[PDB]
């Protein structure tokens, strides 16, 4: 008649808020004889013995939900992976709350991982909403993180399946290098100016410095970044007038904990109304038998529909992501973050503030400038393409035909013979 | 086991070229991959003998 | 160097044959101190994994971990990948859940598997479909994960193959089927070859709906991967007898030969890396407590005793050993074909019918047709080596060519045919709309009776 | 275009042993009476005639 | 006339063996001869078939 909830939480004030939310979860659910216990664990700077302590403590506690709620970690790995893997050995849902990596989106790897935050590729759909507003077709993709790069390419092809257009340039490379300005100039020679960037803070600051030194931040250059690219030294290296995104209550932990408590509590009270109740065994010593209602409780969590919370309509898709997310659209006006738009789950509305661009007017810059110098290639056709060597140095002998027509030649460039 | 093109099509699809100005033999295979313009030349085939 | 081989098995596989796997193996020993530690584990919990890793990593700095699994848990390989990411030790997965295919590795992890991924398996299955001219097909994808990569790989493979595949649109799913909206998509199916990517408990309901909708006919084919086909003992009765599967589970090569090949790869990598850099043994001292020269991108070039055991960029084998099996009428996964380096071998080149999938299937529509090699009638030529496909007017056939006169064993070489009677037979197949079974005779000429024997 | 023609595979197997790099190589080879026929466009050979 | 083979029903359909004969239909004009009660089920099955 008890339900245990495991948590990896640091601060004592948010532990008290979590215990208060557990205590208030049994308020409106009547005088039913179910009980709710909570067990929270603290930090150690390592990761192997942390995984050991948490996994055997949650085996000895026999919990149903495992929560990790640590945004400001000094290690940039952001890996609650081993506790989720240990719970996936018995198919126990771990509700991740902080990270947004696309490696957690693979349910074949993370068998029993759920989360209430989407990955950044859904922001590209918001950027596809830009394509629904500003009517721009040709884009320039730049992704350094190859763990999420294939998922970003997949989401981009899924978005472009509707219009049946094609991305003009895609780029994937190893993060850490600095001489990527050649591909930046190759994208500069293209007609489009739409710049989509998906990397960490260091590569974003590197390409900001590369665009600042080569002046790729002038008129018409479309810049469109996210929350990871407007933090750290990338915010210092950002040009004025850049358009970015903001997660509403993305780092606000206190209401997020209460939302997670409400989700887990209504999931448990939904599961108590059905049959075939199983319990996690003492899997540390002599128990390798899996928890048989793993996918059953996962199917319970699939159809979880909610109506409570400050954020709003939290809802899981087939990937277990977040539906109907309020986003903000920010602008950098003279090294100051200025809000220029709001976003409900389907539509963008700009606010009363104006949209000041890094180029000219406040309207949208049509960054689709066709090539005024069309690169012409041809084969040496014998009666059609006459190729003559130069006389002295790069010159053409202006000979005249028998019908009074002067031959208007052109300075072309060509190889001499075959490759052997 | 990947299909690739070469020649003028290989230099055009790589982005290094913009417009092939050449007597392009219009067929059904290349029409599936790129768009075609109106033909300026109209002729057939023949056999060169001595 | 110091390599530990721990095995979690239920079958009585002893340990002393691993002690005998040290002596005659590595006769040309380039490391001066090669030692093995053979251990057997009875439980399969990750607590024992962490405990034995902390024992053997502190056990005189073991740099090699080899694990095989007997259970059906794919999370054990993910735990060993996390252990290889934390401890920076090259760890190899041999059998079972240690060899189950995972999607994406990490540069921090040096874990590797001796298996066959779903992409190379899809390549082999589309090679099978190309070798049979089964160009009109379909694709049904459920909500089982790892499915959009499968669809995209099929799309790129159709866009990069000389067939020009007549592919029906993808039948997609959202939940367990209501048989209301999925019924319309299943009733769009009129093609023969049906591809599917799901789990086993989903596949039971899929095959039950297909039998309920009559999709298990003699014309209709069913090709499934190795991830849906689980234990060889657990076969439910709802499977159609003739179910095509491709799995790398080879019973001819035991676990001892596979771990011997893994030890050969480890010693090859150690001997080739010792020739480049000196201070090669570098591991972590102990688990309690708060790397440059690695073998993560070094043993791509490897070949042990002539066996092409090279490694991919994703961490899998370049040329694994795929096994094509079917389901016979005796409800057993019958071993049929094996796979070469890049090309495909077929022990049964004659494609069997298995026309009676159930008991009440009265069907007599196939026709056995044989002809003779004559020049103005049946032009018999080789298959095109550029396409490995008979061109659209030519039809494939077989010819049982013997090797010698010493043995009666031969091979059914597949060739292309055109001409007059080929066009006659194709127009008969256009008009009557039947199914034909074309092959060649190897006895000889038209006919002659020798003592009541034609 | 001949590869699409599924009834002239004999010419496809015959011409693959003598394919040249450029058409001017074929003009020079038939100029030395080493070739005998060459499929080509009309007006180019009309201008060369 | 180009007449396809006669699709003969047997009982109230299991939608297993009759569907095999219904998927053989590639013609345009479908000629149905039945009563009013079975016609609803036949038209619903044909709408489910597309
Ligand atoms: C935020 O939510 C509101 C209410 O759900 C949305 O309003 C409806 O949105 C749908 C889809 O765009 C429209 O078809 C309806 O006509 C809208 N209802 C109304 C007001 O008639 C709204 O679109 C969302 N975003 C905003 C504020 O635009
Ligand atoms: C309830 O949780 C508390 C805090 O984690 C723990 O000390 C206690 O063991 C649990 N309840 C029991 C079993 O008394
Ligand atoms: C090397 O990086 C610098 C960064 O400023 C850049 O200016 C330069 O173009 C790069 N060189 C190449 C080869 O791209
Ligand atoms: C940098 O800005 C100057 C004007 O201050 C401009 O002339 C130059 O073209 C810019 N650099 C490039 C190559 O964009
Ligand atoms: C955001 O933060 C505050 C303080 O933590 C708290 O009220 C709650 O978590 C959120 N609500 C707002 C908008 O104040
Ligand atoms: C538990 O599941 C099984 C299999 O679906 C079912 O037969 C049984 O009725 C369920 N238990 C109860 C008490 O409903
Ligand atoms: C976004 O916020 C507004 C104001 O709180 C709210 O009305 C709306 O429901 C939110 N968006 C969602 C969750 O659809
Ligand atoms: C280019 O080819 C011409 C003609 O054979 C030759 O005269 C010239 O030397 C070549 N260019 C080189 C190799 O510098
Ligand atoms: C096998 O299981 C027993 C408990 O029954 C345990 O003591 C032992 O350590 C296990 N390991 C071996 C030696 O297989
Ligand atoms: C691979 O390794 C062998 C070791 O002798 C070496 O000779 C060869 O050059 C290398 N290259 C290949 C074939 O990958
Ligand atoms: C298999 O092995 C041979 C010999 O090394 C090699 O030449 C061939 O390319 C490989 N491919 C085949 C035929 O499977
Ligand atoms: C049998 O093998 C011998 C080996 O020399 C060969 O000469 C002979 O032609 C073979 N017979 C046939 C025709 O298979
Ligand atoms: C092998 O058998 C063939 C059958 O036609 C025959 O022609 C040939 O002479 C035989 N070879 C010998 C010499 O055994």
């Amino acid at each position: 008649k008890i339900v245990n909830i495991g948590a990896v939480l640091s601060t004592r004030k948010h532990e008290q808020m979590f215990r208060e939310a557990v205590n208030q979860a049994n308020k409106r659910h009547g005088s039913w004889k179910i009980q709710l216990n909570a067990t929270s664990v603290t930090h150690k700077p390592n990761a192997i013995q942390m995984a050991l302590s948490v996994c055997e403590d949650l085996i000895s506690s026999q919990v149903y939900a495992i929560l990790v709620s640590h945004p400001p970690t000094p290690n940039d790995h952001f890996t609650p992976t081993p506790v989720s893997y240990t719970a996936g050995f018995y198919r126990i849902p771990v509700l991740g709350l902080t990270t947004r990596m696309s490696i957690y989106s693979d349910k074949s790897i993370h068998l029993s991982f759920l989360r209430t935050v989407p990955p950044y590729s859904h922001q590209s759909s918001v950027w596809f909403e830009m394509m629904r507003v500003y009517n721009w077709n040709h884009i320039i993709l730049l992704v350094s993180d190859d763990h999420e790069g294939r998922a970003a390419q997949k989401r981009l092809e899924t978005l472009l399946e509707e219009r049946e257009s094609k991305a003009e340039k895609v780029l994937q490379f190893d993060p850490g290098t600095k001489n990527v300005t050649a591909l930046l100039m190759e994208a500069r020679e293209l007609e489009a100016r739409v710049i989509i960037l998906s990397a960490s803070e260091d590569d974003a600051a590197t390409v900001y410095r590369a665009a600042a030194m080569l002046n790729m931040t002038g008129s018409g250059y479309v810049w469109l970044v996210g929350e990871r690219e407007i933090s750290g030294n990338a915010l210092r290296y950002a040009p004025d007038g850049i358009i970015g995104l903001q997660l509403i209550n993305g780092k606000n932990e206190s209401a997020h904990i209460s939302d997670a408590v409400g989700v887990v509590a209504q999931a448990v009270h939904e599961l108590l109304e059905k049959e075939n109740i199983t319990d996690p065994p003492r899997g540390c010593v002599g128990n390798t038998n899996i928890w048989k209602t793993g996918p059953l409780f996962k199917r319970v969590l699939m159809s979880s529909k909610y109506a409570d919370g400050v954020t709003g309509r939290v809802e899981f898709n087939e990937d277990g992501d977040r539906k109907f997310a309020n986003y903000s659209i920010m602008n950098l006006q003279n090294r100051k973050l200025v809000q220029v738009g709001i976003y409900n789950g389907t539509h963008v509305i700009p606010n009363d503030r104006k949209i000041i661009w890094p180029g000219g007017e406040t309207e949208k810059p049509r960054g689709y400038q066709m090539s005024t110098r069309l690169k012409i290639v041809t084969i040496h056709q014998e009666p059609f393409v006459y190729v003559k060597p130069t006389m002295s140095d790069g010159t053409c002998k202006e000979e005249f035909t028998v019908n009074g027509d002067p031959v208007k030649k052109v300075i072309c460039t060509g190889p001499n013979d075959t490759s052997p | 086991n990947k299909k690739e093109w070469n020649g003028m099509m290989g230099e055009l699809l790589s982005g290094q070229a913009d417009m092939i100005v050449a007597p392009l033999t219009i067929n059904n295979e290349r029409a599936q991959y790129i768009e075609f313009s109106k033909p300026f030349k109209y002729q057939g085939l023949t056999i060169l003998v001595k | 160097l110091n390599i530990a081989v721990l095995l979690g098995h239920s079958h009585d596989v002893t340990e002393r044959e691993l002690r005998n796997l040290w002596g005659p193996e590595q006769a040309t020993g380039l490391p001066l101190d090669v030692n093995v530690v053979a251990l057997l584990m009875n439980r399969t919990d990750p607590k024992s994994l962490i405990t034995h890793v902390c024992d053997l990593m502190s056990g005189a700095r073991i740099h090699g971990l080899v694990f095989g699994d007997d259970t059906d848990q794919e999370a054990v390989a993910q735990m060993l990948d996390f252990i290889s990411s934390q401890t920076f030790i090259p760890i190899l997965g041999i059998h079972g859940g240690a060899s189950m295919i995972m999607a994406d590795k990490d540069p921090t992890s040096t874990f590797f598997q001796f298996g066959a991924s779903i992409q190379q398996q899809a390549t082999v299955m589309l090679k099978i479909m190309q070798d049979y001219d089964w160009h009109v097909f379909s694709l049904v994808t459920t909500i089982f994960p790892g499915y959009r990569d499968f669809i995209s790989f099929i799309k790129t493979t159709v866009d990069n193959s000389f067939v020009g595949w007549d592919m029906q649109n993808v039948i997609t799913l959202d939940t367990s089927f209501e048989d209301a909206k999925t019924q319309v998509q299943l009733k769009k199916i009129h093609s023969s070859v049906i591809l599917l990517y799901c789990s086993k408990d989903e596949a039971v309901l899929i095959l039950s709906e297909a039998r309920s909708l009559g999709l298990t006919g003699y014309d209709f084919f069913w090709i499934v991967p190795s991830l849906v086909s689980g234990n060889t003992e657990l076969i439910p009765k709802e499977f159609p007898s003739g179910l095509i599967s491709v799995s790398y589970d080879d019973w001819d090569y035991s676990l001892e030969a596979r771990v011997r090949d893994g030890l050969g790869i480890l010693t090859t990598a150690a001997s080739s890396m010792l020739e480049k850099f000196s201070y090669i043994p570098e591991a972590k001292a102990s688990c309690y407590g708060q790397p440059l020269h690695t073998l993560h991108q070094f043993m791509v070039n490897v070949t042990w005793d002539g066996k092409d055991l090279s490694f991919t960029e994703e961490g899998y084998q370049v040329h694994p050993r795929l096994v094509v099996i079917v389901l016979n009428k005796d409800r057993e996964w019958e071993k049929v074909g094996k796979w070469e380096n890049q090309t495909l071998s077929l022990r049964h080149a004659v494609w069997p019918r298995y026309k009676s999938f159930s008991d009440c299937e009265p069907d007599d529509n196939h026709l056995s047709i044989v002809t003779l090699e004559e020049a103005p009638f049946v032009i018999v030529e080789d298959i095109d080596p550029l396409t490995e496909t008979c061109v659209r007017n030519t039809v494939p056939c077989r010819k049982f060519v013997k090797i010698n006169n010493s043995t009666n064993e031969g091979m059914n070489v597949k060739k292309c045919c055109k001409g007059f009677c080929i066009d006659i037979l194709k127009k008969l197949s256009r008009t009557v709309k039947f199914t034909y079974d074309l092959y060649l005779v190897t006895n000889g000429k038209h006919g002659k009776k020798v003592n009541n024997v034609w | 275009y001949f590869r699409r023609q599924v009834e002239l595979s004999t010419m496809y197997r015959h011409m693959e042993k003598h394919n040249y790099e450029s058409a001017a190589e074929a003009i020079q080879a038939v100029r030395d009476n080493k070739l005998h026929a060459f499929i080509w466009d009309s007006a180019v050979l009309e201008f060369e005639a």
